[PDB]
C-alpha cells in the first residue's frame, strides 16, 4: 500500500521504482483582464518522473498546446500525465521497466491505474511522505529547458549529478529531499546559499555546484538551519 | 393461483413469502402456502429459530412445476422438491386446503409490490446466475459468493453475477482511458447492454435480483452487484431515455420495501451519494430521489 516513514528504506533496494509527481505538469499565471474579470495563461510545465535509486529523472515537458481547446484542465493535467508516465513505461525495455510507482498524490492513482491496466504486475501506490518536488522548477537547468520549449519534449537529468560516486542512494535521496525543501521554503535564500561562493561551479553536465564532501556538510548544515529557521519566521517560535 | 405445501414442520421457523413472513412452532400443524400468483417469479425463504445464521430459500415459477418443501432431519433445513406425479400433487393440496392446514398469500388488490420488484426477474435467467440444472429452482443463502468475489472457493455454490468493474480493460478502451472512465456510457450501452445482457430487460432482471437476494438473506456479494449495477447506469452520459424512467421506478420500489433497520448495510452511502447528486444522471431519479430524502436523509 502507502509509502510512509516506516518502510522509507525500500525506496534504495533493488527492485525498480520511480516516483511521479504532477504538480508542474499544469501551471498557470492569473490575470486581469480589459473588461477587469480574472483569466489565466497557462505557462509549459513538466511531469517529475524519478528513479530514486539511480538518480534518473524523465523530464517531460508539457508544452501548453495540449491544453488548447481542453476543458476541466486540471483534471486533464491528471490523466495526461498518467498518459505520458505509460508511455514512458512502454518505451522501457522490460528489465527497465519498473515494479512499482509511487506518486505524490493520490489524485494520481486512478488515472495511472487505469493508464497502466496493461501491467497489472506493476503496482501504483499513494505516499504518507510530503515530499518537496513541486520545487524542481526552483532548479535552474529544470526550469530553464521547461521555458524554453516549443513543442513536447522528454530530457534526461540525474539529479544527483556525481553524488553517488562518493555515497548511497539513501544518502543522496536525503540531500536532494532537504534542498529541495529548503528551495521551497525559501527559494531566495537557498539559491543564496548555493552560490554564494563563485568559485565553487556547477559543471556543464550537472545540475548543482561541485561541493567537496567537506562543503556538502557546511551546505547541508545551512540548508537545515534555513528550514528550521523560516519554520520560525512563520510560526513565531 | 398455485401452492406450495409442506409435509411438516418439524423445527421452529420465520417462513417468508416475497416480502411476507410468518411463524411456525415446533410440529405446528402446518402444511403450505396456498394462493400463490401465478405470473410472477417467487421466493420462500427460512430462519430457523435456534440458529438465525444462515437466512435461506428457493426461487421458483409455479408454471414451471408442482414443488412442495420438506424437512430433511440430516442436512437439517427446509428442502424444496419437484413433484412429477401431477395427480398425487393435486390430491395432496386439496386435502390440505380442506383441513385449512395451509396459509394464505395476503395479496391485497390494491397491492402492485411484488410485481414491481421482480418485473424484469425470470427464472430462466435466475438458473443461469445459480447453477443447479437438475431443479427447476434455485437455492440461495447467505454466505453464498460471487464469481468476482471468488475472483478477488467452490464455484459450485457461487453467484454467477454478471462481472462488472470499472478499472478493468472490458471497462476501457485503449485511448479513451480518461473518457471511458469518467463517462461510463461505451461500458453499459456496447460492452454489457448491447454485448452482454443484449437488452435493457435482462439488466434490470439481474438488477432486481441482486436486490432481492441481498434484502432476503442479507447476501454481501448480491448488494455489492445492486450498486454496481446502478453505479454504471448512473456514471453513464448517454443512457436510454427509458432506461432511466424505468429504473427510477425500479429503485423507488426496492427503497420502498427495505426494512427501515436495515438500510445502514444494504445501502451504500458512498454510491447512492454520488447516483443522486454528482452523477450525470443527478437529476433524473426523482421518485427514487424524493423516498430516499424522506425515509434516509442519514445517508445522504
Ligand atoms: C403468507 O403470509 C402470512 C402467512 C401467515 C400469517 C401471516 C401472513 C402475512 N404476513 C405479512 N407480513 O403480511
Amino acid at each position: 500500500g502507502a509509502m510512509n516513514s516506516s518502510n522509507y528504506a525500500e525506496l534504495f533496494n533493488n527492485d525498480i521504482k520511480l516516483f511521479v509527481d504532477d504538480t508542474n505538469v499544469y501551471r498557470v499565471t492569473v490575470h486581469k483582464t480589459f473588461e477587469g474579470n480574472v483569466a489565466t495563461k497557462a505557462i509549459n510545465g513538466c511531469i517529475f518522473t524519478l528513479n530514486p535509486k539511480t538518480g534518473h529523472l524523465f523530464l517531460k515537458i508539457i508544452h501548453t498546446s495540449v491544453w488548447a481547446g481542453q476543458k476541466r484542465l486540471s483534471q486533464l493535467a491528471k490523466w495526461k500525465t498518467a498518459e505520458e508516465v505509460s508511455a514512458l513505461v512502454r518505451s522501457l525495455p522490460k528489465e527497465e521497466q519498473p515494479k512499482q510507482i509511487i506518486v505524490t498524490r493520490k489524485a494520481m492513482l486512478d488515472p495511472l491505474e487505469v493508464h497502466m491496466l496493461d501491467f497489472p504486475n506493476i503496482a501504483i501506490r499513494p505516499t504518507e511522505l510530503r515530499l518537496p518536488f513541486s520545487a524542481a522548477m526552483s532548479i535552474d537547468k529544470l526550469s530553464d529547458v521547461v521555458m524554453k520549449a516549443t513543442e513536447p519534449q522528454m530530457v534526461l537529468f540525474n539529479i544527483y549529478d556525481d553524488w553517488l560516486d562518493r555515497i548511497s542512494s539513501y544518502t543522496a535521496f536525503s540531500r536532494l529531499t532537504l534542498l529541495l525543501r529548503a528551495l521551497k521554503t525559501n527559494e531566495e535564500s537557498a539559491k543564496m546559499i548555493l552560490l554564494s561562493d563563485p568559485t565553487i561551479t556547477i559543471k556543464s553536465y550537472h545540475l548543482w555546484p561541485s561541493f567537496t564532501d567537506e562543503q556538502w556538510i557546511t551546505i547541508e548544515s545551512q540548508m537545515r538551519d534555513l528550514i528550521l529557521t523560516e519554520y520560525g519566521r512563520k510560526y513565531n517560535v | 393461483m398455485n401452492t406450495v405445501p409442506f409435509t411438516s414442520a418439524p423445527i421452529e421457523v420465520t417462513i417468508g413469502i416475497d416480502q411476507y413472513s410468518f411463524n411456525v412452532k415446533e410440529n405446528q400443524p402446518f402444511h403450505g402456502i396456498k394462493d400463490i400468483p401465478i405470473g410472477h417469479v417467487h421466493v420462500i425463504h427460512f430462519q430457523h429459530a435456534d440458529n438465525s445464521s444462515m437466512r435461506y430459500g428457493y426461487w421458483f415459477d409455479c408454471r414451471m412445476g408442482n414443488f412442495y418443501i420438506q424437512y430433511d432431519p440430516k442436512d437439517g433445513l427446509y428442502k424444496m422438491m419437484e413433484e412429477r406425479d401431477g395427480a398425487k400433487f393435486e390430491n395432496i393440496v386439496h386435502n390440505f386446503k380442506e383441513r385449512q392446514m395451509m396459509v394464505s398469500y395476503p395479496k391485497i388488490d390494491e397491492d402492485d409490490t411484488w410485481y414491481n420488484l421482480t418485473e424484469f426477474v425470470q427464472m430462466d435467467k435466475i438458473r443461469k446466475i445459480v447453477r443447479k440444472d437438475e431443479n427447476q429452482f434455485s437455492y440461495v443463502d447467505s454466505s453464498m459468493t460471487t464469481v468476482q468475489e471468488n475472483e478477488l472457493s467452490d464455484p459450485a455454490h457461487s453467484l454467477n453475477y454478471t462481472v462488472i468493474n470499472f478499472k478493468s480493460r472490458e471497462a476501457i478502451r485503449p485511448g479513451h482511458e480518461m473518457e471511458d472512465f469518467l463517462d461510463k456510457s461505451y461500458y453499459l450501452n456496447t460492452v454489457m447492454l448491447q454485448g452482454i445482457f443484449k437488452n435493457s430487460s435482462n439488466y434490470f432482471g439481474e438488477l432486481q435480483f441482486a436486490f432481492l437476494n441481498a434484502m432476503f438473506f442479507g447476501n454481501y456479494g448480491s448488494s455489492l452487484q445492486w450498486h454496481a449495477m446502478i453505479e454504471l447506469i448512473c456514471s453513464s452520459a448517454t443512457v436510454p431515455k427509458h432506461m432511466l424512467d424505468k429504473l427510477d421506478e425500479i429503485l423507488y420500489y426496492q427503497i420502498k420495501t427495505l426494512p427501515e433497520q436495515y438500510s445502514d448495510i444494504l445501502l451504500n452511502e458512498r454510491v447512492w451519494n454520488i447516483c443522486l447528486y454528482s452523477s450525470f444522471q443527478k437529476n433524473s431519479l426523482h421518485n427514487t430521489e424524493k423516498i430516499m430524502e424522506n425515509k434516509y436523509p442519514e445517508l445522504l
